[PDB]
């Protein structure tokens, strides 16, 4: 899922175009009062009509725990493997975002290309800023 | 060439304002039960009315499904048409009230009407023009884009903003190849390479379409045409998104969901909107269900209570049963396998069998839709032959019929033909006999 | 829209007393059961009490469904009313206890007050400074009146909102601030340079005068459903329209539940119980009977009006007769209003507005024959063959449905009683309960 | 001004400092055998000490079998957990009956435990990460440190983020000028809003503005909490709270019930005893309540027999309301009130009793002084003599229906003939009965 | 540890029985039921030895006669460190599972793997840390002054227990344990030290300990399938573990006994109420009882000639004559009066109940009248009785006016039976009027 990309497939193939796939491309990067944009865009219109983006929180779950820990008394490579499953460089990287500063540093001062840089900024948006913890 | 028990069977075959005709459309007999399909074709064609049914009953041969593709072609291609047998709804991964719901919503059309404004073609130059003052700690301000394009007959320069040049960096858009603007987005995208760029390299990979046609710059009126089922499909579902949830559904097994009513209900109050604006038309059109008695009275009830809506389509029901039980239930007796609360509800069109002429009549005009040609002996014989043990039996005995003249080195079926394909082929009454008449587990 | 059974009747047509006229608001007849109702919707509308259960019986054909649209008419608009069939708890995914509790849920609103602003003006600079893979996005706006000049600060939902529909220095916006609606007004400035794509070819606006920011109290309605689907986990906006709502434990209802007491002290929100229909309601098992018993007897819980056309008959999931196809304890803490069948002249007046409903003109003797076949076969058949009869009426190019226009309808479709005729005389045609039929004809 | 539901006229048992019940005080007229013997109960849910004891109301149809249920529920108060149910709730198309029993089992058992917190809270001033020598390395991260400023009253203090705190103050999307709290227990970290030592008015996007915190950014405070086991046996079950990678991936997927095992419940039963034996935890046994108990088939029975002689299990009350009725789930044997008799041999029996004419008369004067409403008393008398030939419940919901005609007439008292006029209107179960009878097709 | 309120057989610790396994009158709180008592010490005896395998017993008597009580005396004469699995019959009818995988999962869940091992720990006082850092942090010096009761010492520390020790903050005056191999550092508390609370440990700061591990065969069947993690020994969805991993488990628990590595532990799986189980349930164990790893089984069950589950004949105690001929049954039988008094007795001294005699006679006519768990709830809701009117001995009206207001199912029966118009019947016919 995190390494995928949008490569070129030749047209002389059996694998063509669905039609709800075409009615979900020809609204990517549609503007407002368009005809097939409105019609697709009934989710984002329940949301500004409903004034959801200003309501509050009424549930907060009562307990909240870490994942129970395996201890393996004498060894350092089960430590190792345990700190890489909890803690993948790659899943953690996609779940967040690099900051500016250091996106700077990275493309201009560095030479690193925009494209070999690891994918960042997966993780879904919540509802409000009231929803976005616990606390 | 495939024939396929069907398609002898072009529309109903009435002439205008009157009755059917005799023999006309691939139809002998069944005259009064050809007007009311037609009335009711007409009556769907007036575009009023909602949620109508029709049962339509009589034995087995007697030609309801052939009554049922005949207003299917009656109506035309543009017209929705959801075929669909009563053992179809039930299904293991939603329940059935939500199978017969889409199947429902899948009956219902619309007609959309759009105006395009674009600019394709070949990339003659591309170049970023810097401003006049530059600001401090940046690099290449860019104030507008001159891109020259391209095409058959005709090129034309052009003069963008300073944004789109980020998607022409990000879609790979170098000089020769072949691009798509829309006006009011923006959003170039990169259809291929110019044919004329094809032979500087032995290889490659990208394709090469040709230069388009036409100007430049035209404004295209598109009509497009989905029914109310794909709207709800396409809204329920997410679009391409950034999060790892929509990535992840995307690449494992599409589960039916149960669709709620707010999404049909936001829906329809959109479609109305943009109805009465007067870009968008609605058809209605057909669902048509075989064999009804497979359904029990769960489905039953919930049609009573989805007959009654306010978008719901004409629904044309086929059965072929008497007093039958009623599946689900253990002791409510009722005509078809139709409890008497839908068989309220809805208008019942009789259908009558046969006899001899029309039978050889019907043999007649499938042996001529399979390329087939029959002595008048032998036809008469057959038409004895269907007579005797059924409609189904004579029909089917025609391409075995053809084989084995075929293979004496002849092109006419004669006697001889039918009377081995007789010997060699049974029928269901001489089957059963022999089951009858055997004592070794036949 | 299309014009459906109920489409005629536009509220109850009571007095200011109570008292049912005989002919209003598209309904006749049956004063008895209106006046319950009508006093059935004061109940409702008074909103001081829950949990009271009302039973709609009758025969077939009389008015419970047309009563309940009816009530659902004259209820108005910001009080729910959830109708459902008695085949829709039955599901693969949920419970029938939590399909329940989801339609009780669904019937109880939530009115929310909110404060918000509003700001009107003219476009003049916008500043929007993003990152490299364009992640992190901020930016400032300075929009100007006629009066004053201010400089905001943008965030991610703002600047996502700006960049579709692009607004392009000198537009007329529209800011709230509580909803995050952007919406372009038009245009002022009528800049002569302007780039070959884009264009705003908006229409012309004055700039606005006045105060730039104006607060405005507004109010919606949410349902308590839609707050539990939205509170029980990270994407339940999208559970809302997909409906994989599964199993919502009972933690988050009773913290959903505090939490609207809170809101109720603190005068925030505000409920309005709804009417919860359920159409065939001999159509659940016991165990629903079970959990309707309590479920009735909780503060949150609507006016539950169910209908039935059962007489005595077998309780779903047991194996002895109920009055109703009801047990005795749901029958217990219910009230039942009792429907009547009809007349010739309330026949009549129904017939003549159905045909006014569906703009077909009708003569006095083919109303009278209608009469007289809605007196013989029941009301339904006479009602449904006026839309067959106006077809007929159109092929031979008159408007105006004669008498033998409804006898060529009556011609050409049966009845129920002349089918069960037709079937019996003719049962070795049709296949009976043991699977024998004859189908040659020899 | 107030919502009434079927209920809320009843407070509590209402007995004496004796456990005598009165005849009538606290919503309740008669019962009293029934009182008492729920005042004694709820005597010995208060003790504190039973696990796994099992009472039983049997009693006609409307005879106040729930009522006195709700009754203990409020005599007990809030602080203990009360478990309502119905027997219809136990089939669920997610998980087994016996798992959902096992759940509402541990959902009625509660725990009050202090709990410390460590917090660093204030106004980010200063917020700079520094970079790795290699960020294209594949393992280790971009960044290796950030350095944060935190600023409240009387006090200002510098921190080196881990890049796993990090991720969570990105999270929730904050930058120079907020004011923040972050929690060390589990590293969550809450955005409380913008600092009103800046400007107000400038902002576009509904924000609120909140002060400097009080006292120093590093705090310890003690928060007292109430939980029931089963939150901890769905927390450890579902891992969400933590930083890593598998507690943030279970915020996301969709929740789904699972067969929670015995050896991750005796984990949470030694964490829980270690909690108490501190002096930290403390333990409630509660009550769990199962209505219409003739709708359990004999495998949640038979499951029950097992479940009872645990020594985790909370005192469970049951209804039901049928004298000989065959048992769900098996063919022929007939056992008393649909309950089978070796589950019946744990049981303790309460008798509910019916009423007489003077009992019903009463019960509909407190309904109709509850729901604010003035009746004559020749209406009374004639809705009490309905009440005796029909039924309680009919003669109780038809002072609405007549609350409604009396005030369309312009007038505040119920008269008899709003009584008459209520009773054309609407019908009961034996009138409608003998429609059904006499009637032409199936009315 | 293992909080318990008051259970209905937590006064029973064990099997009252001599050396010569021989069952007194009253020991460790089980009276009665000599012949019983000692053909459970024989079955103790058979699975304390170890020798054999896959031997099912059945205990078979009336309702509310020693059964379950049985099994938790053998559950707590059994100690510690040996696998028991008790569940019910209705149990394995699941979801996500079959019965027979479920039935599988029970059964390797009773036989264990002993696996004694050895580690070296540093548990200790801290006197002081220094802690030296540069500007950047690209080195860092540390030294540690740490001390037990009987030595003390200083040690250089490199980066990474630099780093170790940073996180979770180690302060002087803590009691601290440290493992070299995986630098897991655990705080212990504070020490004795006024100026939680420990006490300071004592001899040599590097110990090595031995510790003993007994592990389920079906921890390393879950852990063994690649497709599921640890974590479903606590969620519970295994789901359908296949049979290849099974067998290389069952090969190399074989390899690790040959070689002396570990060794074979076996254990008891209890099924209560096994008349509820299916055919196809006992067809399997039928096939699954000649295992080398399986336990003893011990199915408690009470009916009496009754219908087998899945088919339509009767069969004696609800089980399959098959499946009986691989049983050896164990029959208990009633009590007598002075037993269900003594029982009484136990049941009074368990719940810090004071009686007086004449309401134990009471107590034990009762009991001989109707049953003994009727007497054995009265005894604690007249406590309750006794303590309104502040009294500690519960007297005979006491008894009595729990007698009055709680019934028992003979009463109940013959009230419904007296009163049936005013109940729901079979049909569903009720009267709920008074009048008429
Ligand atoms: N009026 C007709 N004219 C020509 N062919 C007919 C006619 N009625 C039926 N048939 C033929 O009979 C065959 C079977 O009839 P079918 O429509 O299957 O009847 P049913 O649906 O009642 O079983 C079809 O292949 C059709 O071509
Ligand atoms: N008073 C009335 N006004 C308008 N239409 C009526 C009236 N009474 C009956 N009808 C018609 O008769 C039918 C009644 O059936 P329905 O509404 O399903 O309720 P029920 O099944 O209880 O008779 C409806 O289709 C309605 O159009
Ligand atoms: N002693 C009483 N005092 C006041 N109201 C009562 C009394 N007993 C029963 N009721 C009322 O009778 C109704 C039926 O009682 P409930 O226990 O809910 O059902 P059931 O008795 O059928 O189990 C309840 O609404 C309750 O308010
Ligand atoms: N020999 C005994 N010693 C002590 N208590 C006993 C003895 N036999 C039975 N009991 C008590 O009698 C009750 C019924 O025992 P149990 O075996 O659980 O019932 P069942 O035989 O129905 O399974 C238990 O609570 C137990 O405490």
């Amino acid at each position: 899922v995190i390494e995928r990309t949008n490569g070129p497939k030749n047209t002389d193939s059996l694998s063509f175009k669905t039609i709800t796939q075409e009615l979900l491309e020809v609204t990517r990067n549609a503007p407002s009062e368009g005809v097939m944009a409105s019609l697709l865009n009934v989710e984002k219109h329940a949301y500004e009509r409903e004034y959801l983006n200003c309501i509050q929180r009424g549930y907060h779950p009562n307990v909240s725990a870490p994942p129970v820990t395996i201890e393996v008394l004498g060894s350092s490579h089960v430590t190792n493997s345990i700190n890489n499953e909890l803690f993948d460089p790659l899943i953690s990287q996609a779940l967040s975002d690099i900051p500016a500063i250091t996106q700077y540093n990275m493309h201009v001062k560095k030479g690193i290309p925009v494209e070999d840089f690891p994918k960042t900024g997966l993780f879904p948006e919540p509802l409000n800023k009231n929803f976005s913890s616990n606390i | 060439t495939r024939t396929a028990a069907h398609t002898h069977i072009k529309g109903l075959g009435l002439d205008e304002s009157g009755v059917a005709k005799r023999v006309e459309g691939g139809f002998v007999g069944q005259i009064e039960a050809r007007e009311a399909c037609g009335v009711i074709v007409d009556l769907i064609k007036a575009k009023k009315m909602s949620g109508r049914a029709i049962l339509l009953a009589g034995g087995p041969s007697t030609g309801k499904t052939a009554l049922a593709l005949a207003i299917s072609q009656e109506l035309g291609p543009k017209v929705p048409f959801c075929p669909l047998v009563g053992s179809e709804l039930y299904s293991v991964e939603v329940k059935k009230t939500e199978t017969l719901m889409e199947n429902f919503r899948r009956a219902i059309g619309l007609r959309i009407k759009e105006t395009k404004e674009v600019y394709e073609g070949e990339v003659t130059e591309l170049t970023p023009e810097d401003a006049e003052n530059p600001l401090g700690g940046y690099g290449k301000t860019i104030s507008h884009v001159i891109v020259g394009l391209k095409s058959a007959k005709g090129t034309k320069t052009l003069r963008l903003d300073p944004t789109i040049y980020e998607s022409i960096q990000r879609e790979k858009v170098s000089i020769g190849d072949v691009i798509y603007i829309e006006a009011n987005t923006g959003a170039v995208k990169r259809v291929g390479r110019s044919d004329a760029y094809a032979t500087e390299f032995d290889l490659e990979t990208e394709e090469y379409v040709p230069l388009p046609k036409g100007e430049v710059h035209k404004k295209k009126e598109i009509v497009q045409d989905v029914t109310l089922h794909d709207l709800d499909v396409a809204n329920a579902r997410p679009q391409g998104g950034q999060d790892v949830i929509s990535m992840m559904g995307q690449l494992l097994k599409p589960k039916k969901t149960e669709i709620t009513e707010k999404l049909r209900q936001e829906v329809n109050k959109v479609v109305a909107k943009y109805i009465d604006q007067g870009v968008a038309e609605l058809i209605p059109g057909v669902l048509f269900i075989d064999e009804v008695n497979m359904l029990d009275i769960e489905i039953f009830t919930y049609l009573n209570k989805a007959l009654e809506s306010n978008i719901a389509p004409v629904v044309v029901l086929a059965s072929n049963r008497g007093m039958t039980t009623v599946r689900g239930t253990e002791d409510v007796i009722s005509p078809h396998g139709v409890p008497p609360d839908l068989i309220d509800r809805l208008l019942i069109v009789r259908t009558l069998p046969y006899d001899k002429d029309e039978i050889r009549t019907i043999i007649e005009r499938r042996a001529t839709v399979e390329r087939l040609q029959v002595e008048s002996s032998a036809l008469d014989l057959l038409a004895t032959m269907g007579t005797e043990t059924s409609l189904r039996y004579a029909l089917q005995l025609l391409a075995p019929c053809g084989i084995l003249a075929q293979t004496s080195n002849r092109k006419e079926i004669v006697v001889n033909d039918v009377n081995e394909a007789k010997l060699l082929f049974l029928d269901a009454k001489r089957s059963t006999k022999i089951l009858e008449t055997s004592a070794n587990y036949l | 829209s299309l014009i459906a059974a109920h489409s005629h009747i536009t509220g109850l047509g009571l007095d200011e007393n109570l008292q049912p006229r005989p002919t209003s608001e598209g309904m006749v007849g049956q004063l008895q059961a209106r006046r319950a109702a009508g006093v059935i919707l004061k109940m409702v509308q008074n909103g001081t009490i829950a949990g009271r259960a009302v039973l709609v019986a009758g025969p077939p054909s009389t008015g419970k469904t047309a009563l309940a649209m009816g009530v659902s008419q004259s209820l108005g608009k910001d009080v729910p009313f959830t109708a459902i069939a008695g085949s829709e708890i039955f599901s693969l995914e949920l419970s029938k206890t939590e399909a329940l509790t989801q339609a009780f849920r669904k019937s109880i609103g939530i009115k929310i007050k909110e404060e918000t602003e509003l700001i009107e003006g003219e476009v003049v600079e916008i500043q929007i400074d993003r990152s490299i893979t364009g992640g992190h996005k901020q930016g400032k706006l300075t929009i100007k009146t006629t009066d004053m000049e201010t400089i905001y600060e943008l965030g991610n939902k703002m600047i996502d909102g700006l960049t579709k529909e692009k607004v392009l220095a000198g537009d007329v916006i529209s800011i709230d601030k509580a909803s995050g609606k952007i919406t372009k007004l038009g245009r002022s400035f009528a800049r002569s340079r302007d780039y070959d794509a884009m264009g705003a070819d908006t229409r012309f606006v004055q700039c606005p005068e006045g105060e730039l920011q104006k607060r405005k109290t507004v109010v919606h309605t949410v349902s308590l459903h839609e707050i539990d689907v939205i509170n029980s986990r990270t994407q339940g906006f999208l559970a809302l329209f997909t409906g994989d709502t599964g199993e919502i434990r009972s933690e988050v209802r009773d913290q959903i539940n505090t939490k609207v007491a809170e809101w109720k002290e603190e005068g925030k929100a505000e409920i309005v119980p709804g009417v919860l229909f359920i159409d065939e309601v001999h159509m659940l098992d016991i165990e629903c009977f079970s959990f309707i018993n309590r479920a009735l007897e909780d503060e949150f819980a609507p006016i539950v009006m169910m209908a039935t056309n059962r007489g005595v008959s077998k309780t779903r999931g047991t194996n002895y007769k109920s009055p109703h196809g009801l047990p005795l304890d749901l029958l217990d803490r219910s009230i039942i209003i009792t429907t009547k069948s009809y007349n010739e002249q309330e026949i009549k007046t129904i017939l003549s507005i159905r045909a006014q409903e569906e703009e077909v003109e009708l003569s006095s003797d083919a109303l009278d024959l209608l009469t007289k076949t809605g007196v013989e076969t029941s009301l339904r058949y006479s009602s449904n063959l006026i839309s067959v009869a106006q077809q007929i009426a159109m092929k031979r190019k008159n408007n105006t449905v004669e008498v033998e226009d409804v006898k060529r309808a009556y011609l050409l479709f049966l009845d129920s009683a002349r089918s069960v005729k037709y079937v019996q005389e003719n049962e070795s045609q049709y296949i009976d309960d043991q699977g024998n039929v004859q189908i040659s004809i020899a």
